[PDB]
RNA sequence: CAGACCUGAGUGUGGCAGGACUACCCGCCGAACUUAAGCAUAUUACUCAGCGGAGGAAAAGAAAACAACCGUGAUUCUCUCAGUGAGCGGCGAGCGAAGAGGGAACGAACUCGUUGCCGAAUCGGGUCUUACAAGGCCUUGAGUUGUGGCACAAAUAUCAU
RNA sequence: CACGAGUUGUUCGGAAACUGAGCACAACGUUAUAUCGUUUUGUUAGGAAAGUGAAGGUGUGUCGGCGG
RNA sequence: AAUUACCGAAUCUUUGAACGCAAACGGCGCAUGGGAGAAGCUCGUGUCAUCCCCGUGCAUGCCAUAUUCUCAGUGUCGAA
């Protein structure tokens, strides 16, 4: 079929052409040995799903009209961030101890800055081989890029 | 000037030597062109008008 | 003026081939593997007259090189093929009259 | 001749119900402007051509 | 933003790396067909300032369209009546390729409601341009105050009467003032009432 | 005079309707054979009440049956596979058409700004 | 990957779950009794009609001019309870259809021509 | 191996397009007769014919607008500007507007993207409430390659109770 | 001209059910415009257009054969 | 149960954008519900092979969708 052929004939030119550094970076990707203990810390500090989000608010309902005077915290348990909006934000903040950017996005303009934009901001940056390895990592398809902005104490020597 | 690896068959082609009768007449050609194609008889154009 | 005949020809319509009662086109068979490196043995089964050619048309019988069947080319026959006679087409074939041989 | 479609056949067929004249009671109304079928046919003055 | 970063990769557009990107999606482009529908835009950041949004019931498409001017379709490049109307290749269409490349798309399929479009890419015989289409029976078009307006009649085939913005520009709509008077409300509509003879009653 | 009252009808049910119907059908039949082989006027004068006699018979048992499959799909779960014919009508337009509550769709924003400034009703002395 | 036996690929043959039967469309309410009246009209009483009951045991009909040859056969047993053996249609100049209907020798076509009304 | 997600097929389910009308209106395409006492630029005319597309109107419309003032203030239309001491034109035949001013109408204004603060609070689908609720509950289904909320000059918080 | 009639098929002609000179729906491309082009030189379409199925495995019916 | 006028409930043949496939053919289908069936089986009752009749669905494209349906790719991974 003809999106077999075109398929296979895109990543023969891919690299009988001449890339430019801003794209080959991201053929050089983090070692196997240290992308698999990325993504375990990812998954231990993966975002609560719907259910268990809800779960979480509506205990915190039941403490809100147990008295009516003072404020429960609605804050979520400690997380890494994700999605490109919210990742970036991280960045440009200095927020993130380490950014986990995907080498397989396409479009590539998404992410193509981000090496260059953690870079600028002295923080870790690593390119991993696949963004449906990440997007498992955090419960969803995939993404694009992940952001560890804290971790908690017997978690400090991983990081 | 050709690729070594093109084939070719060994011989001349056979039905040689057809040009050298002579037709004779207008319903010999007329035969010949039938299983050819339209192109005969053919008028000369000093024969026709200046708008053709 | 008018359009002068040797350009309405270019449009087709009465001028084109009068292409019934034709055999089809004369071609050597297809340069597959068996041509490209050993060769293929057929037979002349009949030499044929088609109209509008002045040549001789030859039907060759061969075997299919995958399938369980029979192929008949139909190739323009040189000068003293017969039917009953073998036609080799390859690498491999040798150098007599009627044979297809790499240049 | 014997051939014709049944399509044709049945508009040939129409045509020659239509051929009649005006009924003689129809005159007789009240507000009556009709004496003869006007659109009367003969097979040789017009043709259908169906 | 991570738009920021996105806006300013694409005015870069004749950089080594962008010329790479666009080359490898050129060669990919004239491999499928003239009309491709897409999962995803190819530059979300332009397609979701012209009006996608990743909802349900938004489509895109990437529309071919060939470049170079209009040919008159003349028989045998002959024309007739005075030397000034006798040009056959030198004569320009008085419509972008945008708005060409919108109505090949609508007229295709007339289900959808054409809402814009955007340049992606163009080669030396080709140009490609994205155009984003709504759903008009989808509830979630149907219940968002933000797009709800489509579903109206009034926006019927709107890019086969020059109202999308490819359109509008092509109209000189771009332009206020002294720059458009003789081409607003339309270049029709301004000639009506330069032309038209005015009969008062009493006179 | 075989004329079948529509009050008498529409006591009927289904059965008796089509027995009805079979035995006007079957007097109206007899009739078209007087028709051919002559015929007294009294009884070529039959046919007409006749054939709007089952008409009526007709109507009332097509009338019952689309009130009695309207209400059927008239339950929550069935109004999603209700037969077109037993749909409303209207117009082309006017079904393709966004509803009243669709129209009216407001943003957050706009149901807020309608809210802290009202149109007020007010005169001049 | 697998092994593909042929020079091109064919499209695989998936799961094809099948339609469904819709709620009807038409509601009208359609008597299967009546049927029979609508495929016969009316008897022929014309002298080559009446010369074929007494000779060749033939009742001649003006039928629907869409019924069917089989249909007439049954029409015929619903409604005067008498078996047609043979069954001749024309199509007239007129547009109707007319049918030359042959009893079997059980049945006298004269006495169900009686029944009828057309004697 | 499985398995994923990317791209793409097949089928089931729910829908939509298709044609008519086309006076007016929107987009394109587009003559020539005629006038110039000839004719080629020009005129007829950015018109007829041709191809598309809507509606009860359409289109336009909330300043990248006029002006040059003591300043006006989305669009559309009318008188007027003005057959113009504007301008265009074998500067010939001919063509030819705009600001201002008096009025009609006018509750006339809003939405997104972006940027900051949030971050699935969003959307479909089931089921319940007399309800295909702008509602509750559930739902990986879609969506984190981002949809939704708050504030951006008519503004100076929102978010609790 | 008026009125009333007349055309009867398992086997006759056609169709169901063949190919020809050819046409041109789909598909694709083109065109401001599909109302354009290609569409039989074995034959559509950058083209995933086969829904049909040899053997074999599983049960039903109709049997032959061995043993009890 | 007059007849007129108006309209809420209905009927609405063959076609036609016409759309199962065709067409100077009132032609030929595939799935699914029925109907009638004088052969045969059963005890004129039931049932009914071939034949015949009728309703509904079935064009192409697009969108959305799948109790999250079945698949393809020397696309990227990931495990063997
Ligand atoms: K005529
Ligand atoms: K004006
Ligand atoms: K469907
Ligand atoms: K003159
Ligand atoms: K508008
Ligand atoms: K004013
Ligand atoms: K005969
Ligand atoms: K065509
Ligand atoms: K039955
Ligand atoms: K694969
Ligand atoms: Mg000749
Ligand atoms: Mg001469
Ligand atoms: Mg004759
Ligand atoms: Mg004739
Ligand atoms: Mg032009
Ligand atoms: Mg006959
Ligand atoms: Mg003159
Ligand atoms: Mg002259
Ligand atoms: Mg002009
Ligand atoms: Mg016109
Ligand atoms: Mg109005
Ligand atoms: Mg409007
Ligand atoms: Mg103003
Ligand atoms: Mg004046
Ligand atoms: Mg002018
Ligand atoms: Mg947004
Ligand atoms: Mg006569
Ligand atoms: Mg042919
Ligand atoms: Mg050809
Ligand atoms: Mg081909
Ligand atoms: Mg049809
Ligand atoms: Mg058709
Ligand atoms: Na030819
Ligand atoms: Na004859
Ligand atoms: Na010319
Ligand atoms: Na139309
Ligand atoms: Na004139
Ligand atoms: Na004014
Ligand atoms: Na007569």
């Amino acid at each position: 079929p003809t999106f077999v052929t075109m398929q296979r004939k895109k990543r023969v030119l891919q690299r009988r052409l001449k890339v430019p550094p801003a794209l080959n970076q991201f053929t050089k990707v983090l070692d196997r040995a240290s992308r698999n203990e990325a993504l375990k810390l990812i998954k231990k500090y993966a975002p609560e799903t719907r259910k268990a989000r809800r779960e979480r608010l509506q205990k915190v309902a039941e403490e809100k009209k147990k008295d009516p005077k003072k404020t429960v915290s609605t804050k979520a348990p400690l997380a890494v961030v994700t999605g490109l909006q919210e990742v970036t934000r991280a960045i440009e903040k200095k927020q993130a101890r380490m950014v986990v950017i995907a080498n397989n996005v396409d479009p590539v303009e998404l992410v193509l800055w981000m090496p260059n934009l953690c870079r600028a901001n002295k923080i870790p940056y690593a390119i991993v081989k696949d963004m449906a390895r990440l997007g498992d990592a955090i419960g969803r398809k995939t993404a694009t890029c992940v952001a560890l902005t804290d971790v908690n104490a017997e978690d400090e020597a991983t990081l | 000037s050709v690729p070594s690896t093109s084939r070719a068959m060994i011989g001349i082609i056979s039905g040689g030597g057809r040009i050298e009768k002579p037709v004779l007449k207008a319903g010999n050609s007329f035969y010949r062109f039938r299983g050819k194609r339209n192109c005969w008889p053919k008028v000369r154009g000093v024969a026709r008008n200046p708008v053709e | 003026g008018k359009t002068v005949l040797s350009c309405r020809k270019g449009n087709g319509s009465v001028y084109q081939v009068h292409g019934h009662k034709r055999l089809g086109p004369a071609k050597l068979r297809i340069l597959d593997y068996a041509e490209r490196h050993g060769y293929m043995r057929g037979v002349v089964k009949s030499i044929e007259h088609e109209a509008g050619r002045g040549a001789a048309l030859a039907r060759v019988e061969f075997r299919h090189p995958y399938k369980f069947r029979r192929v008949k080319e139909l190739m323009v026959a040189p000068e003293g093929m017969f039917t009953g006679q073998s036609v080799f087409c390859g690498q491999k074939a040798p150098l007599a009259i009627g044979n297809v041989l790499p240049l | 001749g014997r051939f014709k479609p049944l399509a044709v056949k049945k508009k040939y067929a129409k045509k020659m119900n239509q051929n009649k004249p005006v009924p003689y009671w129809i005159r007789l109304r009240t507000g009556n402007r009709i004496k003869w079928n006007e659109k009367r046919r003969h097979w040789r003055r017009t043709k259908l051509n169906y | 933003g991570a738009f920021m970063y996105l806006n300013e990769l694409w005015k870069k557009k004749s950089s080594d790396v962008m010329r790479f990107i666009q080359r490898i999606r050129s060669w990919e482009f004239r491999h499928q067909h003239t009309v491709v529908r897409l999962r995803r835009p190819t530059r979300p950041e332009k397609a979701r300032m012209l009006g996608y949004k990743t909802k349900q019931g938004f489509c895109v498409f990437r529309v071919r369209v060939r470049r170079g001017g209009r040919k008159r379709p003349v028989h045998k490049g002959i024309t007739y009546g005075k030397p000034k109307t006798s040009g056959v290749l030198g004569m320009k269409l008085n419509k972008n390729n945008q708005a060409v490349a919108e109505q090949r798309l609508g007229k295709r399929f007339g289900n959808l409601r054409v809402l814009n479009s955007y340049w992606v890419n163009m080669d030396s015989t080709f140009k490609w341009y994205e155009v984003i289409a709504v759903d008009p029976m989808c509830k979630t078009i149907r219940r968002d105050p933000r797009i709800n307006w489509i579903v109206n009649s009034v926006h019927k085939h709107r890019e086969q009467r020059g109202l999308t913005s490819a359109g509008r520009k092509h109209r000189g709509l771009r332009h206020k003032g002294h720059k458009a008077s003789k081409l607003r409300p339309s270049y029709r509509a301004a000639w009506r009432r330069n032309n038209r003879i005015v009969f008062l009653r009493k006179r | 005079s075989h004329h079948m009252k529509i009050k008498d009808l529409r006591e009927k049910s289904k059965d008796d309707l089509l027995k009805t119907l079979t035995e006007y059908k079957k007097e109206l039949s007899q009739l078209r054979v007087v028709q051919q082989t002559g015929g007294a006027e009294t009884r070529l004068g039959r046919i007409r009440p006749i054939r709007k006699s089952i008409a009526r018979i007709l109507t009332v048992l097509n009338q019952n049956e689309r009130s009695n499959l309207k209400m059927f799909y008239a339950d929550r779960k069935l109004r999603c596979k209700t037969p077109k014919v037993l749909r409303t009508k209207l117009t082309h337009r006017r079904r393709l058409a966004l509803k009243e509550n669709e129209k009216n769709r407001k943003t957050s924003r706009q149901m807020r700004q309608a809210h802290k400034f009202p149109k007020r009703v007010y005169a001049v002395k | 990957r697998k092994s593909y036996t042929r020079p091109q690929f064919r499209r695989p043959h998936t799961y094809r779950k099948p339609a469904m039967a819709k709620p009807s469309n038409r509601v009208t309410v359609e008597s299967k009794d009546i049927a029979a009246f609508n495929v016969i009209r009316y008897p022929l009483t014309t002298d080559k009609a009446m010369k074929k009951i007494e000779e060749n045991n033939t009742l001649t009909f003006i039928v629907d001019s869409r019924a069917n040859k089989t249909e007439i056969k049954k029409a015929m047993r619903k409604l005067y309870q008498v078996k047609a053996v043979k069954v001749n249609t024309l199509i007239r100049p007129d547009g109707l259809k007319k049918a030359y209907i042959r009893l079997s020798a059980a049945h006298d076509a004269l006495d169900t021509a009686n029944k009828i009304g057309l004697v």
